Order: C-alpha cells, then structure tokens, then sequence
C-alpha cells in the first residue's frame, strides 16, 4: 500500500521521488526512518545515510528502537548525531558493550563529564572503533604530556585523531621548540599553537604554517620517531 | 635542573639568536638520532670492505665530493693539493636513516671500519696532509680524527696527544684494534698525555700539519648525557672559561707549526664564542705576543663540494660550520684552516 507509506513519507521529508525510488531499489522500510525521525534532524542526511550502509533497513526494529533509546540516554538526542551516523554507521549495528565500555572508560577512568562524554561521542565517533586503553593512553598523552585539560580535549576534537598523528606532530613541534608544555597553572613562555592548527589541518598546512619546515624533513622525522618508539617499546 | 636541561635552555637562548629561523631545524636534529659514516680501514681489506658497504646502498661521500672538485665551474688547486688523501667514508643517502652494522675484525685481525659522525672527517680532509708530513693531533682522544690522519698514509710521524690519561687509554685501544703492530709500535706514532698549551715550549716550529680539535661544550652530547655534563652547576667556572682554554690550545698548535705550515682548528659546538672568536683570539695573540702572522685560508670551494652531503651555515666570518639537519644529521662541526706565514 504505497499510500500507507508515501503519505507518512511525503508528509515528512522526502525531497523528490528520489531516495524513495532508491528505497524500492535497495514494513521495515518505514518503522526505521521514524526512529531516525525521533532521533531527529536529518531530513536530507537520512537519505544520505540510507544510501551509506543501507543495512539499517535490515536492522530489526526491536533492536533498533532499543539502540535509539540507548543513544538518546547518552545525550545523542536531540539527534544530530549527524556526523556520527555519517562516518560511523556501525554505531547502530555494533555490540552495545563497545559503546558502554567506551563510556565507562571516558567517564571515571579519564573522568570528564556526561556532557563532555556526549560531546566526544558526537564529535569523535572514531573512539568507538579504537582499542580501549589505547584510548586511555591517548587521553593521558593529551593531559599529562601535552598539558591539555579536559575542556580543551573535548573542544578541540582531539580524541578523534590517531595517537600516531598526535605524537608525530606534537613531538615534532616540541623538538623544534615550537610547542611548550604548560608549566604549572598552565603557563608557557610562548603561547603554543592552537590545537586545531596542530591536528586538524592538512600535513602540508601544518608544515607550512605551524611547524615551519620542509615536508622532506618531516618525513625523515616520522621514520626517526617510529624507530625510537619501536626501540623503547 | 638536569644538566641536560640547562644545556638546552642555554642553547635555546644563544642559538635562536645566532641562527634565527634556522634554529628549529637544527634543534630538532640535535634532539634526534645522529647520522653516521663508516670510515673504511685502509689497513684492512679496504676494497672488499668498500664493496660490502656499497652493497648496503651506502656511498663513499669523499669520493663523491672529490669527483666533483673541478666541477662547480673555480677550484684553487687540484683536490690532491687541497685534501688529505685515501680517506673512504660511506654514508647513506640524504633522508635515509639506516645504521651500519657494528664493525668486526677482518682477515688481518683489524676492524674493517670505524663508525663516526661523518662531519668529523672534514677537518682532517681540510688539513691537506701530503706524503712525508710531520703531524700533530694536539687534543687527540679518543682518536677518531687521529685514526683518519693515520689512514691517509701521509704521516711520516704523528704525535697524538691528550691531557687525559684515561681518554688516551681509549685512543690506545683504537690504535690496537685498527692499526697493525708495526705502524703503531714503530717510530711513526708518539702518544703522550701532556698539556697541549705547552706545545710552543716543547716542540716549537716542528709540525707541517697540526689539528687542534678542542674541548668545547660538545653541544649534541651535552643534550643527551647527564653524567659529567659540562652544564652541571659544579662545572660552571670551567664551562665559562672554555674559550680562554681554546685560544691557548690553538695558539700552542700554531707555535708548534713550522713557518709555512698549516693548522686546522675544530670544535663540535655551534657557538661563535668557541669558534670564530677563538680563531680570531689566537691569531691576535700570536701577532701581539710573538710577532707571528697567521693567515686564515678560504675553505669556500671545499664547503661547496661537500654540500651534497652536509648542511652548512654559510655566513661564518672565518671557518666553516656543519649544522645538524634531519636530511643529514651530522655535526655540529666547526672547522677553520689557517697557515702560519712567519
Ligand atoms: C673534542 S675532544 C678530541 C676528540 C678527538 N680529536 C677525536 O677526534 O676523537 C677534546 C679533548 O681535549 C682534551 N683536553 C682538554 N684539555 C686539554 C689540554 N690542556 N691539552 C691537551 N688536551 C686537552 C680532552 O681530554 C678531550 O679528549
């Protein structure tokens, strides 16, 4: 009954025939976009992430709705939760224990906050695919060796980056003399670069504007640093 | 509070002034693994050993530089007039961070090669040894440059001196491992532990070639080794008086040189207070106290030919300076060639 569907679908957001014809192309094809509707936002992103990993259609609604109430309790509701399902569709199909273990690690191993944890979860979905303890060490590297406190660790989306990227760029800056560990109360003699100008930007931009060295020098450094790491560990 | 940390703090203040935008690239290199060259033992099976080093993908940077001597479009003289001969030293390509295996004894029972900062070979090369030369290494231990001087096969006699009896014991170990009991136990080599400052009274006007590779703040080592660090609070007086000691040593080296002979002063510091300033201090001391004229020799062409292998700080008033760079993590190595005219 395409009326019993397209009534609810066209009254809600389906821009063109489009992704509905793609839905036909790909009773579970309606009870799910509702769970997403309640998750919220995503009028066009719902089509975008329906195209990316169509598996959500295969997902049982009992399991999915449980997963939706779960994420909402974590603070992913009101939804968006936008970039999350875009780059980490696995969140709705992966083992629940994964998510809870990450939460139980951020909270109370690394401390932070229910709000801080919800923020990281939304911004750094990578953290769910990453080895626990490797995650802990990465937090520890931020806090103890870089001297970044919790609010900046979340504000800058630090936990999203590989620990290799962090160590490579940070240690390079440190040996260049261009990054100084905050002393006590967090004072450096020279301000330090913005965390985004260290980790967010492309390698070429980082080397051009922050590290201020050639690219070949950094490539050699990466090799030197990797050997140092292998040889102490 | 660690002496290693006082060293870095001291270098940061002085070398960011000396080098400006160039300092970070040097700094990161000082704090990362040094690159090594393998000086082939000419007393071992040098051709065979050279072939094994080549097979590793390393290349003799001396031969490579020398083969380009009359390129650059000019040279003051043929390479053989200007550089000490027969030295083969293999390094991996720029940016290649490979290590050589540790050397082992070969068929003749001597070590096949000697691993060293490739930059250390440059003052020996620049000294310009020629057959029949009477040579003095005034501050010789543990003996890397001493060994290279001997390898040239140009030392009719080599005086190897070092004030420290214990460091001289290391030099003796090296001579025993590298040099057959024939050259080392002959009339050719004399090893002493005398104060180098006294050389003008001991053997004035005697040597054709003198190497003065002085005690200094040894920048790289001082950033890595906490023990007996020159930057310890306990050695501050000693540290600050270094350029006075360095001038006295270079002056002595010059006094020991025949009129017409040549001297290379070297340090492993980036500091102009230990480098150009010492050269200038010794020359002034010799003019004013002894009426002896000393001429700094121009190593520009020499530097240019070796720029394929080393990074240099090109604005050195007198002398030349290899600076650490990640593509070629050699040095620091300051060196200045000069001739005693009178
Ligand atoms: C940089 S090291 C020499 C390195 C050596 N030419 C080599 O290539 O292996 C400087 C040396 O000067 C020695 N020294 C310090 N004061 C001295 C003095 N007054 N006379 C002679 N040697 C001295 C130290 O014992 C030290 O071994």
């Amino acid at each position: 009954x395409x009326x019993x569907x397209x009534x609810x679908x066209x009254x809600x957001x389906x821009x063109x025939x489009x992704x509905x014809x793609x839905x036909x192309x790909x009773q579970q094809l309606l009870d799910i976009i509702s769970e997403f509707i309640l998750l919220g936002l995503n009028p066009e992103p719902v089509c975008v992430v329906l195209k990316k990993s169509p598996q959500l259609l295969k997902l049982p609604i009992m399991q999915m709705r449980k997963r939706s109430s779960y994420l909402q309790k974590l603070g992913l509701g009101e939804g968006k939760l936008k970039r999350v399902l875009y780059c980490c569709p696995e969140i709705f199909t992966m083992r629940q224990q994964d998510i809870n273990d990450t939460v139980r690690l951020l909270k109370e191993k690394c401390l932070f906050t229910v709000q801080q944890v919800t923020k990281i979860l939304h911004s750094c979905p990578s953290v769910l695919r990453e080895d626990l303890g490797q995650l802990e060490y990465k937090f520890q590297y931020a806090y103890f060796r870089m001297g970044i406190k919790h609010p900046d660790i979340v504000k800058s989306e630090y936990l999203q980056y590989s620990l290799t990227k962090i160590k490579q760029r940070h240690i390079y800056l440190e040996r260049l003399g261009r990054y100084q560990t905050p002393d006590k109360k967090g004072q450096t003699q020279i301000p330090n670069p913005l965390l985004k100008d260290i980790l967010r930007v492309s390698e070429a931009e980082f080397l051009a504007r922050t590290a201020c060295t050639s690219v070949e020098e950094f490539q050699v450094f990466k090799k030197l640093l990797a050997r140092e790491e292998e040889e102490s560990e | 509070f660690p002496a290693v940390r006082l060293a870095l703090q001291n270098f940061d203040m002085t070398y960011s002034v000396q080098f400006g935008d160039l300092w970070p690239s040097i700094r990161v290199s000082l704090l990362s693994e040094q690159k090594y060259g393998a000086l082939v033992n000419n007393f071992a099976a040098w051709d065979h050993v050279s072939a094994k080093l080549e097979q590793l993908s390393a290349k003799d940077f001396v031969n490579e530089a020398i083969s380009h001597w009359e390129l650059q479009s000019a040279a003051p003289s043929p390479a053989s007039w200007a550089c000490s001969p027969n030295l083969r030293c293999f390094t991996f390509d720029r940016g290649d961070i490979s290590r050589f295996p540790p050397a082992r004894p070969g068929s003749l029972g001597v070590m096949e090669y000697y691993l060293m900062d490739a930059a250390s070979l440059l003052p020996v090369l620049a000294l310009g040894l020629q057959p029949g030369d009477i040579v003095l290494d005034l501050c010789a231990a543990p003996g890397g440059k001493t060994l290279a001087l001997l390898q040239t096969g140009c030392c009719r006699n080599l005086a190897a001196n070092d004030l420290s009896p214990s460091r001289i014991a290391r030099l003796q170990k090296i001579l025993h491992s590298y040099v057959p009991e024939e050259i080392r136990d002959g009339n050719q080599v004399r090893v002493t532990s005398w104060d180098g400052r006294k050389w003008g009274e001991l053997e004035g006007d005697t040597y054709d070639r003198v190497l003065v590779d002085v005690p200094c703040t040894t920048d790289r080592h001082s950033l890595h080794e906490e023990e007996n660090n020159i930057f310890k609070r306990s050695r501050k007086k000693e540290r600050q008086i270094l350029p006075v000691l360095q001038v006295q040593l270079l002056a002595a080296g010059l006094l020991a040189t025949k009129p017409g002979g040549h001297v290379v002063y070297s340090t492993c510091s980036l500091s102009h207070l230990q480098n150009e300033y010492v050269v200038q201090g010794a020359i002034e001391l010799l003019a004013n106290q002894y009426s002896i004229q000393v001429q700094v020799e121009d190593l520009t062409h020499f530097r240019r030919v070796f720029m394929d292998t080393f990074c240099f700080f090109s604005s050195c008033q007198v002398g030349e300076l290899v600076i650490p760079n990640l593509m070629a993590n050699f040095g620091p190595m300051y060196f200045c060639k000069m001739r005693r005219l009178t």
